[PDB]
């Protein structure tokens, strides 16, 4: 993703961080929230084991 | 093209921005002027647009 | 920007009769309007032309009293009136758009129209 | 110094049609394939442009 | 006996990476803190710090 020199860290449909500039080396770097997910857990009972 | 405001869409990146604090209510343009051997006179009227 | 006219006709020597022209796409009273006729076989006459503000024509020589300059603002279309029509005025009529420069016209010719053919004959 | 400038043709200015013209970027942020909207100060579409 | 949504699982962060502008010199906040002399209320002066 380009960026015009204008114009810092970009923005998402849900007003998060995608894209930022560094400040040093002046890149381009993409921003993923990392792994997440739900926890579910498979019991056949508390009487049986 | 030839002497016609051209049809299409365009899109206008920011230049500069110029913090001043100053009150305006009007506005005037720079327009350039020639001068040569074919426009005889004084200041005033030996001109060319 | 298109320029449209009226379609052809037929009339008896004699009669009067009257052409419009439509413009759209541009501003209509930014630009002067410029009338040009062309006799079959030959070339351009201009009989002169009419400001869109003022609505004030200008005829030229040998065009004075038949030909009639009418304009509007609302509906926003010319007009060419001509009446006792007599063999030589057989011709195909061109509507011809100038920009208004002031009291001096320029030559620049820059769009016209399809025509409009009338024929005087019994 | 200053000089007034002398032979020139006083007339009036002319009108013409802006097509969607003016258009400008409203804020900072890099988007891309999303319709944004947005509340600020623009060229209207198809205004009388001096 | 059956399946139940308990609770939600995340990728802790290793460290912390702090990104600022290679910049060096010293705002001079003492030359609008010491200064010799104030403008008045209706002719305040305006300084730029960057
Ligand atoms: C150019 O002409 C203008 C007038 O069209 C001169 O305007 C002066 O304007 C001030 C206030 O705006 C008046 O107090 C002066 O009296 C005007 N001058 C005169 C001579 O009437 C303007 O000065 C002219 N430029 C120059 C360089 O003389
Ligand atoms: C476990 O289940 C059996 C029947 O399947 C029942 O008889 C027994 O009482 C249960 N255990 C407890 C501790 O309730
Ligand atoms: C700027 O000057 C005009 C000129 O009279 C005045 O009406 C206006 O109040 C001033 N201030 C602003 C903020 O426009
Ligand atoms: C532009 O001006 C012309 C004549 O001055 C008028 O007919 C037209 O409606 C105007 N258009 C707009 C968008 O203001």
């Amino acid at each position: 993703k380009k960026f015009l020199p204008f114009q810092q860290f970009g923005r998402d449909i849900a007003d998060t961080t995608d894209a930022v500039r560094d400040p040093q080396t002046l890149e381009i770097l993409d921003i993923t929230p990392c792994s997440f997910g739900g926890v579910s857990v498979i019991t056949p009972g508390t009487n049986t084991s | 093209l030839v002497r016609d405001l051209p049809q299409g869409f365009s899109a206008l990146e920011p230049l500069v921005d110029l913090p001043i604090g100053i009150n305006i209510t009007r506005f005037q343009t720079l327009l350039a002027l020639h001068r040569s051997y074919l426009t005889p006179g004084d200041s005033s009227s030996g001109w060319t647009a | 920007v298109q320029l449209v006219q009226s379609g052809s006709e037929l009339k008896k020597p004699g009669a009067s009769v009257k052409v419009s022209c439509k413009a759209s796409g541009y501003t209509f009273t930014s630009y002067a309007m410029n009338w040009v006729r062309q006799a079959p076989g030959q070339g351009l006459e201009w009989m002169g032309w009419i400001n869109t503000n003022t609505g004030n024509p200008t005829y030229a020589q040998g065009f004075t009293g038949r030909f009639v300059f009418s304009l509007d603002t609302s509906v926003s279309t010319a007009y060419l009136q001509i009446s006792s029509l007599k063999t030589e005025d057989t011709a195909v009529y061109y509507c011809a758009r100038e920009l208004w420069f002031g009291e001096l016209l320029s030559g620049d010719f820059d769009y016209w129209g399809q025509g409009t053919l009338v024929t005087v004959s019994s | 110094q200053c000089v007034n400038l002398t032979t020139r043709t006083q007339l009036p200015p002319a009108y013409t049609n802006s097509f969607t013209r003016g258009v400008y970027y409203p804020d900072k942020v890099f988007r891309s394939s999303v319709l944004h909207s947005t509340q600020d100060l623009f060229l209207p579409f198809f205004s009388n442009v001096t | 006996k059956g399946i139940y949504q308990t609770s939600n699982f995340r990728v802790q962060p290793t460290e912390s990476i702090v990104r600022f502008p290679n910049i060096t010199n010293l705002c001079p906040f003492g030359e609008v803190f010491n200064a010799t002399r104030f403008a008045s209320v209706y002719a305040w002066n305006r300084k730029r710090i960057s």
